[PDB]
RNA sequence: ACUUCCAAUCAGUGAAAUUAACCUUCCCGUGAAGAGGCGGGAAUAAAAAAAUAAGACGAGAAGACCCUAUGGAGCUUUAAUU
RNA sequence: AACAAACUCCUAGCCCAAUACCGGACUAAUCUAUUGAAACAUAGAAGCAAUAAUGUUAAUAUGAGUAACAAGAAGCCUUUCUCCUCGCACACGCUUACAUCAGUAACUAAUAAUAUACUGAUAAUUAACAACCAAUAAACCAAAACAACACUAAAACGUUUAUUAAUUACAUUGUUAACCCAACACAGGAGUGCACCAAGGAAAGAUUAAAAGAAGUAAAAGGAACUCGGCAAACACAAACCCCGCCU
RNA sequence: ACCAAAGCUAGCUCAACAUACUAAACAAAUACAAAAAUACACCAAAAUAAAAUAAAACAUUCACCUAACAUUAAAGUAUAGGAGAUAGAAAUUUUUAUCCUGACGCUAUAGAGAUAGUACCGUAAGGGAAAGAUGAAAGAAUAAAAUAAAAGUAAAAAAAAGCAAAGAUUACCCCUUCUACCUUUUGCAUAAUGGUUUAACCAGAAAAAAUCUAACAAAGAGAACUUUAGCUAGAUACCCCGAAACCAGACGAGCUACCCAUGAGCAGUUUAAAAGAACCAACUCAUCUAUGUGGCAAAAUAGUGAGAAGACUUGUAGGUAGAGGUGAAAAGCCUAACGAGCCUGGUGAUAGCUGGUUGUCCGAGAAAGAAUUUUAGUUCAACCUUAAAAAUACCCCAAAAACCCUAAAUUCCA
């Protein structure tokens, strides 16, 4: 199966 | 994405969103396509004349003030109709079937400036 | 081909979308917006 | 673990206030009063635990049973949640069983 | 076994145990010998009479069955004409 | 954050009695919250230790770096500060006791990678200490000889005892 | 062979995977069966800068191959209830 | 012989190891009831103790001052030279980021200079273009493609007649921008009408000219001998034989 | 010496009483594309809860699970149950008015998510924060006092050799000795897992039978019961994180798959041609190679390629929604993860599987026989621990234990 880890950005805040 | 808190006004959309400001309309669509304004519907300013008033937008300083008395109906009737119905009751003419002579009204559907439809902006 | 631009905006398709009317023409919209009011949403609907 | 480095103003408490003087002064009010009163009545607390005392999952059982008419929406939700957890718990999980 | 009800909070029995066994007030528990009702044609008279003794349970029987049954199972029961009556106390015991 | 090295001025001696040597002026300078990097402050603080203010000015004026211009300015500084407020003639007469760089409060930002990735980009801040004393520079020490090292050897070796031996 | 981008130095700004602590050699042998850390020997002033990748069973992703799970799910039926 | 233990003596004692599970005595820090009053005692309670969960949050280090990032030149200071050419407007979209003045120690520009991108104050987009801008019945088969006349796939786009359409200047709304969607001041994605410059901009922060890497140019004699394959490249850019799919 | 550290308040939590319960603002505008004064209508809709789980599987079953009758007992009784797991009444009994209500609850990683459902993240349903500290006076900032105590640095870079320490020593190294720590294993320095470090949070919970202590005792208990020394009371006990999944209802066709309306593009050359013809631009795709691989880019750049009057590309707007849609079937696409979206709720789902599980000292201390969809696990037995009763316990000479031959030696015994 082709997996794939979508990034996740940080909060704007910090 | 686009904003939610901001206003929705006629700057935020496309060409056929023409969205009022708030102002009242003055008239309807002719024949032609063009815009047939209604004078009546254009409020005409009942401007008094100022020459020989004698008022100015402040009062003097050392002027004496009053104890804060709200004008109510009770002291209106009081004022307008109270002596007349004294007078009329006194000399035996009253009648409580007519009331029109005394300034009631009971209908608001004849005269021109109406107190509950408010027919007058201001 | 590069993704990432799924979004491209339109103020007729999100006032048909998720507006108010849009909202409320239909009873689960209504529950939608009970349920942002019982949260206290500052912005019910676009 | 770094600690104040003020001393903390000394709680001035006394042991003669009017609680500390009359804490349970009716305690034997059934023994000594010829009996009309259970030392349940000086109980002042929820209506479910006056005169009464049990685990947790008793305590939300009685709880729901007696004021579970009159608690909120999340607050019913959250104690059938909590009933539903603790007997799973109590009947299924344990070393000793 | 359920050891917190969920109505009334308290301890839940087997109706199995009951249904299958018999407490006597000293602590033992009289069962009867599995198997008593099956092919007894097949059985000589001797094995069919064992069959149809009953038995008593040891101690780790005994005390999964208490665990599994309530209070009300051990109390002291005063039945008319009572045939275990005679068997529900314990004589002569030197332990 | 703390504040001690402006404090550290603020100090008052009792006076000398006659007879006692005369005590050297020792002034208190910095400058908080450069934008320059900790690090590399911390080399031309580092070069510009021990020397006479004069020289360390010369060398400053002609250094390239960015902190070149930030070490001079707190040094004149430090030198009218020195001429006007303590009692200090001969402008001249000073040499850099002490000179260092730590570091202040830093501010985070974003620094974007690639495939959706981040960085956390810190925009770094520095604090520049320097301490002068009224006086020519100590003289700087010189290698140890030869002779020295005999004479270090040789006390070693006397210096032995028969140890578990008593 | 020569140009440009790279590269190295100078000046400014300045991340990432990674990291038990390291004062982080070589050979033979031993050992959870392939040792920088054990044993027997050799080697051994200390620090930079630039390169090459043999090793750190190098980093990355709680192997996707194999097996187990009285763990799932998709599909097909001549599987069992319907 | 000697040297050689957790063995055994010697001198004192508090007088004999340990994993899973089990038992006991003390005890750190909180709250309460009574003591105490330079911080404790007896009791009763628990959110009652962290060198370890690719633990949560915050800050800090290593990698590392490393990878990476940028402004054509001179000048009388915004005037001339050297180069490359996606420019103007409308629609959709963002909403003041636009303009004037002033400041930039720091905050935005992945660095400065200063400024369309930061800060404060003050101003601004003016309708003729665009948006909202008639119904009810009837006559009406005969395409657009320079449309003369035709083909098939049979094709959006209209006047007139009759009945009613408040009738009377000036209504309302969009008018900035260097801009939108992609976390970013992103080498990507973006409809239409005009021309290929009369409009837009700058590949190089400054040096040196190590290795390795990317792109290009040229190369003696040979011309596929390389390689899975003539992949890539080339002063070539031609002709054939099969397998499988009829073909677009 | 920097970085930093410490305040005590804002406020929260749990109950009692309670008027009897969608607060204040509502001048105008607000369900046209909400906050847009103003035209001949149409309006309304209901149809069971399901499943995750337990039964060590799973099909009948599986308490609570947004529907009132509360409390003391009957009673966990009668009954209902693949009669298994479990579920579970009723008849009949008890309940005297009001104040005496605050806290052996928290103090900014705690207590509500909250300074706030705000910034920010998503098209939407939805998710969702962190951030405060001087003083009587800052109309006392040529401002005054307490800590200068974490990790990280500087003051002050290093000198053969070695889990970095200990024995020591006049003396830092030089000499001698020790294979980091948890976890998992028959066994780990292992090159098996985990961790850069600091600070703050983070993990054993229940009283049936039993043991101890105490009250009273043939009776005990402040009502309903138990009693052939028993009854009453108290103290001793049973963790945390993690799936792929399943069900229900919302939100999604601004990307993409296909349709429906409404528009727009294709210049030049060869051809009686606008021929699903040919060359080749704009334009649309993406064959091959090289860079790039935390990149310009969560799919790009350069070169090179295919189509380019059509089964063509494209703007705007509408429709089809997950037990589905759509599909020139690739089990493709349906808002960057689709063998079937995402969000919320069930939900603290469930894991015989992995990881973690926090003070000191002392006593004793275990390597497996049988069942089992069971051998990755449990329940018994045999061992072992903690208390209490007793009396024989191991070592064990004779004698004794099979018949064709048979060793070491066994069993039972003074
Ligand atoms: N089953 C069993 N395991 C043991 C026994 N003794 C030690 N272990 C196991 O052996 C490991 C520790 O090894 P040890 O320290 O005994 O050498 C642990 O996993 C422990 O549970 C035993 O007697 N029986
Ligand atoms: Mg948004
Ligand atoms: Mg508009
Ligand atoms: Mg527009
Ligand atoms: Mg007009
Ligand atoms: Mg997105
Ligand atoms: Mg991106
Ligand atoms: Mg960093
Ligand atoms: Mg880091
Ligand atoms: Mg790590
Ligand atoms: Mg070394
Ligand atoms: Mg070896
Ligand atoms: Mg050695
Ligand atoms: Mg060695
Ligand atoms: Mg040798
Ligand atoms: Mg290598
Ligand atoms: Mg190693
Ligand atoms: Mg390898
Ligand atoms: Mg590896
Ligand atoms: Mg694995
Ligand atoms: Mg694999
Ligand atoms: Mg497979
Ligand atoms: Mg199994
Ligand atoms: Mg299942
Ligand atoms: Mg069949
Ligand atoms: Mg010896
Ligand atoms: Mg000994
Ligand atoms: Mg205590
Ligand atoms: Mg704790
Ligand atoms: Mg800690
Ligand atoms: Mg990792
Ligand atoms: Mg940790
Ligand atoms: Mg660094
Ligand atoms: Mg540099
Ligand atoms: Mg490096
Ligand atoms: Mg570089
Ligand atoms: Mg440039
Ligand atoms: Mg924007
Ligand atoms: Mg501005
Ligand atoms: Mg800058
Ligand atoms: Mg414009
Ligand atoms: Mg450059
Ligand atoms: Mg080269
Ligand atoms: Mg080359
Ligand atoms: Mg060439
Ligand atoms: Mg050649
Ligand atoms: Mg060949
Ligand atoms: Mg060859
Ligand atoms: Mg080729
Ligand atoms: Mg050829
Ligand atoms: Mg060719
Ligand atoms: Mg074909
Ligand atoms: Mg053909
Ligand atoms: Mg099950
Ligand atoms: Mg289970
Ligand atoms: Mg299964
Ligand atoms: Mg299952
Ligand atoms: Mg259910
Ligand atoms: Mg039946
Ligand atoms: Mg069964
Ligand atoms: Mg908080
Ligand atoms: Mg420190
Ligand atoms: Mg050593
Ligand atoms: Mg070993
Ligand atoms: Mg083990
Ligand atoms: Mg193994
Ligand atoms: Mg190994
Ligand atoms: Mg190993
Ligand atoms: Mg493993
Ligand atoms: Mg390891
Ligand atoms: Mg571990
Ligand atoms: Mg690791
Ligand atoms: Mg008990
Ligand atoms: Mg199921
Ligand atoms: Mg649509
Ligand atoms: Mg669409
Ligand atoms: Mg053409
Ligand atoms: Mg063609
Ligand atoms: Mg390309
Ligand atoms: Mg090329
Ligand atoms: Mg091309
Ligand atoms: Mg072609
Ligand atoms: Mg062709
Ligand atoms: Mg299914
Ligand atoms: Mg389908
Ligand atoms: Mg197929
Ligand atoms: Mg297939
Ligand atoms: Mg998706
Ligand atoms: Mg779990
Ligand atoms: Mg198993
Ligand atoms: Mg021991
Ligand atoms: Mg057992
Ligand atoms: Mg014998
Ligand atoms: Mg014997």
């Amino acid at each position: 199966k082709k997996r794939f880890t979508p990034p996740t950005y940080q909060p704007k805040y910090k | 994405g686009a904003d939610r808190m901001s206003k929705w006004t006629s700057k935020r959309g496309p060409r056929t969103f023409c969205k009022g400001r708030g102002a009242k309309g003055t008239g309807f669509h002719g024949r032609d396509g063009k815009f047939v304004q209604i004078k009546e519907m254009i409020p005409e300013l009942v401007v008094p004349e100022l020459a020989g008033f004698k008022l100015k937008p402040y009062v003097n300083y050392r002027a004496p003030e009053g104890t804060d008395t709200p004008l109510t109906a009770k002291q209106l009737f009081l004022e307008t109709a109270a002596p007349a119905i004294e007078k009329d009751f006194k000399a035996g003419t009253f009648d409580p079937e007519h009331l029109e002579k005394y300034g009631f009204e009971p209908t608001q559907e004849g005269k021109l400036f109406q107190l509950y439809p408010k027919n007058f902006p201001r | 081909k590069a993704r990432g631009n799924e979004y491209q905006p339109s103020n007729i398709k999100r006032k048909h979308k998720h507006g108010w009317v849009r909202r409320l023409r239909t009873p689960t919209g209504v529950q939608v917006i009970l349920r942002r009011m019982h949260k206290g949403r500052k912005s019910l609907s676009h | 673990f770094h600690v104040r480095v003020t001393l903390p103003p000394r709680k001035v408490v006394d042991r003669w206030n009017e609680k500390r003087a009359m804490f349970g002064v009716y305690d034997n009010i059934g023994i000594l009063g010829n009996f009309e009163k259970h030392p349940k009545e000086l109980i002042k607390g929820p209506i479910w635990l006056r005169g009464w005392k049990g685990n947790e999952l008793q305590r939300c059982i009685r709880k729901k049973r007696m004021v579970g008419n009159r608690m909120f929406i999340d607050d019913l939700h959250n104690l059938n949640k909590r009933i539903s957890y603790l007997y799973k718990h109590f009947n299924r999980h344990g070393k000793y069983r | 076994v359920t050891y917190f009800s969920s109505r009334k909070g308290k301890r839940k029995t087997v109706k199995a145990v009951i249904y299958r066994f018999l407490r006597l007030h000293s602590g033992l528990w009289l069962r009867r010998k599995a198997g008593y009702k099956k092919k007894l044609w097949k059985k000589t008279a001797a094995r069919k009479r064992r069959l149809r003794e009953f038995v008593f349970c040891n101690k780790t029987q005994s005390k999964l069955l208490d665990k599994m049954t309530t209070s009300f199972w051990k109390r002291r029961n005063w039945y008319a004409d009572d045939p275990y009556q005679k068997y529900q106390d314990r004589t002569n015991l030197k332990v | 954050i703390s504040r001690k090295w402006e404090k550290k001025n603020k100090i008052v001696y009792p006076p000398q009695l006659p007879g006692e040597p005369r005590r050297p002026a020792e002034i208190y300078h910095c400058r908080r919250q450069i934008k320059y990097s900790k690090d590399k402050m911390w080399y031309l603080a580092k070069l510009i230790r021990g020397m006479s203010i004069d020289q360390a000015l010369a060398q400053l004026e002609f250094s390239d770096k960015k902190g070149a211009q930030i070490i001079k300015e707190v040094l004149l500084e430090a030198q009218d500060m020195a001429v006007r407020d303590h009692n200090v003639e001969f402008r001249s007469n000073l040499y850099v006791a002490e000179s260092t760089s730590g570091r202040g409060q830093y501010l985070k930002r974003i620094r974007y990678h690639g495939r959706g990735r981040f960085g956390i980009m810190e925009k770094v801040f520095c604090h520049y200490f320097v301490k002068l004393v009224e006086g020519p520079p100590p003289p700087r020490e010189a290698p140890k000889t030869a002779v020295a090292h005999a004479r270090e050897y040789i006390q070693e070796l006397r210096n032995r005892t028969i140890t578990h031996a008593l």
